[PDB]
This record gives C-alpha cells, sequence and structure tokens, in this order.
C-alpha cells in the first residue's frame, strides 16, 4: 500500500466518490476526512496541504478534487502524475464530469483504482489496455468455443440418444579515517 | 424443472454427472457442492444439483427446500451399504411433500464398478416399492454404462 | 402484506442481468446504508451458480467481499464452501484474465474453508505465464500472511526460490516488498549477489531495499563492506526519484563532514533544478532538523 485510500471529490464538502482499500473502523476515520475535506479549513489556495504529517493530497480539476492520502514520505512527481493522471483519465472511464455518469460507472471507476494502482504501486499505461485486462479478456473465448463446442456434440449425440431411448575510494579514505 | 442428484458426489457421482456434462469424468476433486446444469428437454431445462449427501451438505439443503420436480437417485451399486440407513432418512424426503412433485427416477449407477442388487431388491431396500403417488418405474444406469434411461424419463416429464 | 424485495425479483427476469444491474446498484445503496433484510441470497443463490453475468458476477463478489460474510448466518451464509467450487474453477480457470481478477478480488477475500483446497488452486494459478495473475498471487498471499500465513507455511523460501525462476520485474518489486516483510534474510542473500547487477536496473525495486536496511542498525550493525561497494555504486544515483532518496538515506546512515557535504550537494543542486515549491519547502524541513 502507499495509499489507503483514494476518494474522488467533488467541492461539495463532500468528496463524490472512494474507496477504502481496507475496513476495519467506520467512515469516521474517513468519515472525519470527509468533513474536514468539505470545511477546506477556509484556507486559500495550494494544492497541496498535508498537515500532520498527513498527505492531504488533492489537485483541484475544477470544482473537484481528486485526493490521496499519505503520511509518511514519498517522491513527489510521480504522484502528480497521477493526480493529472486521473484528471486524464475519468471522461473516458465514467463518461466525461457530473457526479451521476459516474454514479452510472461507479462499478468502472473503483475498478480503475485498483487496476491502476496497485497499492501505491503505478500499475500501467493505456486506458483502454487497461479496459482489456477484465471485463474484456481473450482467453475466455478462445477456450469456451472450442470446448463449448465439443461438449455440444456429446450434447447433440445426447440429443439422440435421448431421443430415441578510484573514486569510491576518494570518498572511502576520508570516510575511513 | 429442478431434479436432484444427491448422494455423496465424489464418487463419481459426480463422474456419472460430470459423463452427462461433458461426455467426461470427475475431474474436480470429490464434490459436495451444487453442480449445476441445465439440460434441455420438452424445454423444460433441468437444472441438475449434484449434491454430495456428505455431512453438512446433506444436513443443510433447507433453501433447496422449495418444491421438486425431478428425482435423479445416482447409485452405487456397490453400495448396498448406506440404503437401509438411507431409507431411514429417506422417509424425511417421504415426510416432506414437496416431495411428492416429481415422477421419478432412481438410477442404479455404479454396476460394472464391482456388481449391483435385484432391481426389486433394491426396490424395498430404500423403502423405493412403497410409492405410487409419485409414479415409480425403475431404471438402471451404471457409470460405464445406461441406456433406455430416457424411457425412464420419457414418461417421467410426461407424467 | 407484500414488499418491492419481491419488486427487484420480477425485474431481474424482466431484464435479465440487465434489471439485475439495477438491483446490483439499489442493492448497493441499501447495502451502502448497511440495509438490507435477507431473502433475495436465495435468489442470488438460485440463478448464480448457473449463471455467468461476470461484471454482475463481478459487481455480487464485491458485494460480498465489502460486505460482511462471518455474516449472522455463521460465519457463512453457510454455501461458502459449495459455489465456491465453481468459483474455483473459475479460480482454476484456464482463463488467466478471469482467475487474475478473481485473484485481484481474492487478495481481498479470505474466506478459509474455501482457502484450503484453493491453496492447491492457487499454486497452480502460479505457473501460469501470465505476470498478471502470478502478482496477483503476491498480494494475496500478503493477505494471509497475516490471516493466516501458516496456512501456508513454508512460503518465505519458496519464494525465494521463485525469484529466482523469476524475471518480471514487475513482479519481482512486489517479491521484493512482501519477502522483506516475511524475511529480510533472503533478500539480502539476494543482495549480495545483485549488487553489481543493480546498477543496470529499474528503480521501483531499489527502493524497497533502502527501507529494509535502515531499522537494522540501530538494533545491531557490523556488515558494511559488501554494502559499502555497492553504495559507492550508489552513488552516481540519477532519479529524480532516486536522487530524492539517495541523498535522504545517506544521511540516515551517516553525517560525517564528508558525508554531510555529499548530500548537501545533491540537494542544493536538486532545488536549483527543482520548481515544485511545495516540494522545496519539504526538503527543508529536514534541513530544519538537521
Amino acid at each position: 500500500m502507499v495509499l489507503l485510500a483514494a476518494a474522488v471529490c467533488t467541492k461539495a464538502g463532500k468528496a463524490i466518490v472512494s474507496r477504502q482499500f481496507v475496513e476495519m473502523t467506520r467512515t469516521r476515520i474517513e468519515g472525519l476526512l470527509a468533513a474536514f475535506p468539505k470545511l477546506m479549513n477556509t484556507g486559500k489556495q495550494h494544492t497541496f496541504v498535508e498537515t500532520e504529517s498527513v498527505r492531504y493530497v488533492y489537485q483541484p480539476m475544477e470544482k473537484l478534487y481528486m485526493v490521496l492520502i499519505t503520511t509518511k514520505n514519498s517522491n513527489i512527481l510521480e504522484d502528480l502524475e497521477t493526480l493529472r493522471l486521473f484528471s486524464r483519465v475519468i471522461p473516458e472511464y465514467c463518461r466525461a464530469l457530473e457526479e451521476n455518469e459516474i454514479s452510472e460507472h461507479c462499478f468502472d471507476l473503483i475498478f480503475a483504482f485498483d487496476e491502476i494502482v496497485a497499492l501505491g504501486y503505478r500499475e500501467n499505461v493505456n486506458l483502454a489496455q487497461i479496459r482489456t485486462f477484465t471485463e474484456m479478456d481473450s482467453h475466455e473465448e478462445k477456450v469456451f468455443r472450442a470446448v463449448r463446442e465439443t461438449q455440444e456434440r456429446e450434447a447433440k449425440a445426447e440429443m439422440r440418444r435421448k431421443a430415441k431411448e578510484k573514486e569510491v575510494d576518494n570518498f572511502v579514505d576520508k570516510l575511513k579515517s | 424443472m429442478r431434479i436432484l442428484m444427491v448422494g455423496l458426489d465424489g464418487a463419481g457421482k459426480t463422474t456419472v454427472l460430470y459423463k452427462l456434462k461433458l461426455g467426461e469424468v470427475i475431474t474436480t476433486i470429490p464434490t459436495i457442492g451444487f453442480n449445476v446444469e441445465t439440460v434441455q428437454y420438452k424445454n423444460i431445462s433441468f437444472t441438475v444439483w449434484d449434491v454430495g449427501g456428505q455431512d453438512r451438505i446433506r444436513s443443510l439443503w433447507r433453501h433447496y427446500y422449495r418444491n421438486t420436480e425431478g428425482v435423479i437417485f445416482v447409485v452405487d451399486s456397490n453400495d448396498r451399504s448406506r440404503i437401509g440407513e438411507a431409507r431411514e432418512v429417506m422417509q424425511r424426503m417421504l415426510n416432506e411433500d414437496e416431495l411428492r412433485n416429481a415422477a421419478w427416477l432412481v438410477f442404479a449407477n455404479k454396476q460394472d464398478l464391482p456388481e449391483a442388487m435385484s432391481a426389486a431388491e433394491i426396490t424395498e431396500k430404500l423403502g423405493l416399492h412403497s410409492i405410487r403417488n409419485r409414479p415409480w418405474f425403475i431404471q438402471a444406469t451404471c457409470a460405464t454404462s445406461g441406456e433406455g434411461l430416457y424411457e425412464g424419463l420419457e414418461w417421467l416429464s410426461n407424467s | 402484506e407484500p414488499p418491492s424485495e419481491i419488486s427487484l425479483k420480477n425485474d431481474l427476469e424482466k431484464g435479465d442481468v440487465k434489471s439485475k444491474t439495477e438491483a446490483l446498484k439499489k442493492v448497493i445503496i441499501m447495502i451502502l446504508n448497511g440495509e438490507k433484510l435477507p431473502g433475495l441470497l436465495m435468489t442470488i443463490i438460485r440463478f448464480v451458480l448457473p449463471l455467468q453475468d461476470h461484471t454482475i458476477k463481478k459487481l455480487l463478489l464485491v458485494f460480498w467481499e465489502i460486505v460482511p460474510k462471518t455474516t449472522p448466518d455463521g460465519r457463512l451464509l453457510h454455501e461458502m464452501i459449495l459455489v465456491c467450487d465453481a468459483y474455483r474453477k473459475d479460480l482454476q480457470h484456464p482463463n488467466e484474465f478471469i482467475r487474475g481478477s478473481t485473484l485481484r478480488f481474492l487478495c481481498k477475500l479470505k474466506e478459509a474453508e474455501l482457502l484450503e483446497p484453493l491453496m492447491p488452486a492457487i499454486r497452480a494459478c502460479l505457473e501460469h505465464r501470465h505476470s498478471y495473475v502470478r502478482r496477483n498471487a503476491v498480494l494475496a498471499i500478503y493477505t494471509i500472511y497475516r490471516n493466516f500465513e501458516h496456512l501456508i507455511p513454508d512460503a518465505p523460501e519458496l519464494i525465494h526460490d521463485f525469484l529466482v525462476n523469476e524475471k518480471d520485474a514487475s513482479c519481482k518489486r512486489n517479491a521484493f516488498m512482501m519477502l522483506i516483510h516475511a524475511d529480510q534474510d533472503r533478500a539480502l542473500d539476494y543482495l549480495s549477489t545483485c549488487i553489481d547487477q543493480v546498477q543496470t536496473f529499474g528503480d521501483i525495486l531499489q527502493l524497497v531495499i533502502v527501507e529494509l536496511i535502515y531499522k537494522v542498525c540501530h538494533a545491531n550493525p557490523s556488515e558494511r563492506a559488501r554494502f559499502i561497494r555497492c553504495i559507492y555504486n550508489l552513488l552516481q544515483s540519477s532519479s529524480p526519484a532516486v536522487k530524492y532518496e539517495a541523498a535522504g538515506t545517506l544521511v540516515t546512515l551517516s553525517s560525517a563532514p564528508t558525508a554531510i557535504k555529499a548530500a548537501a550537494q545533491c540537494y542544493i543542486d536538486l532545488i536549483i533544478k527543482e520548481s515544485d515549491n511545495n516540494v522545496k519547502l519539504i526538503v527543508l524541513d529536514r534541513l530544519v532538523e538537521l
């Protein structure tokens, strides 16, 4: 993990959608987080705030915020890419932007979190390709036609049966000293 | 129709099934659970629960207590063991009323596989001789044999 | 006397999957509250072992996952073993994505009576030429290691040998992450091996070692040279990530005036290069510590 939740946010004091990598507690961790986020703490601007060693990572994208959270150190850029990246992905994933579309393609969207990121690891590239992996496959089909068919033959037949029946060193020395 | 294959499945009770279904054989671990197939005839597509009569699974089938429509009893005709005991159980099916909504088939399977009883011998023995408020013609299979089955069945859906 | 639970039931028929989808969403929302009262279970039960609808299964499944499962029925609703056998098959499924997806789920999953022969099952799936599937096992296993590590007991080595068989960086990266959590030692042995090769390689996996090494010294040291030999190589350092860590780890390790200098430089340039201010501040903070 490098993120116990990704929650995609809309301005509302409320985060439009979320997923809980790990359950234990109740939303109050998440619920409390939601509250704080909605409040924004009046704070003016800035796309990042970490407070109390918790990264609250966000990106306004419009009236929307996409949010990630973490507490101990990270390499920034990567991160950014993601926020941004989210901001690339959605109109594809759930269709454009307005909660509803997403409301219909919730399943798709959550699926995307997992898919995209396996526990804080940037899994791939290529969205379409990303579609590919599941509920879009190939193997299963290959297998099915042949198999189904084979069985079918047995069945058909059955129908009848039925039917009828240097450098290093510089350092090293210095140090060594 | 809900058609029931019970007894402990893994013995090739399941074989019996897999043989129908793909032509194949038990290439599963011996199978406690629901095995499902739909077989279409009179286009009543018979949904077969090949379910082990192993402990829980026998014990617990209440959601499957609903109303029957077809009976396969898949038989170890080398079993001639749990059948009296079975008879003793079997009564409670009899004591079920859902259970009286099927014109059926006991299938004697596993004939080659060791031997089998008098078609009659069994008939009393599971307590089978005694019915009528459901039809009760008898049909032997084996599990490496069985034909004319379908005569049995023929009458059966057309009851 | 009657209820809309039933209303949903007919819809499902009416559409098939489609209607059911709707039902899932509703259910979901209903579920979302907590809320539901049972009975549809039966329906679900009835149609689903004999039905496909993959997506739906995925919805279903997930639903099961998020929702409880040690449900007041048991533990299990009590069928947690029987239905699974199809699923087990799916899990078996020659069909690799399908297994992988399951696996993904499975990493989320943790339902034991079902697991046991699925332990066998999984083992087979590891062999499948797909790194996706295999990788998925790495999470899954991780999931075991806390829940019922023991379930499998021979693993840490088994993995470690596995690594030997292995060569997909993605999977490797993972492999490390888990491996040290099981035991560092194996990683280390390998570490010894890898020492020269590292430089050639992709970062992500490299990172993970940096954490590990840290904890152990405060507890105890005496280990250096072998490391050093490498470490110096690491004093190439060049990805912004690498560099970011690389100076950071160094300080962790050392603070010799020479050390002080080395890291310092890295920063200074970095900064200079640097653009995201947020970042800039951060290092200060470290610095502030410093």
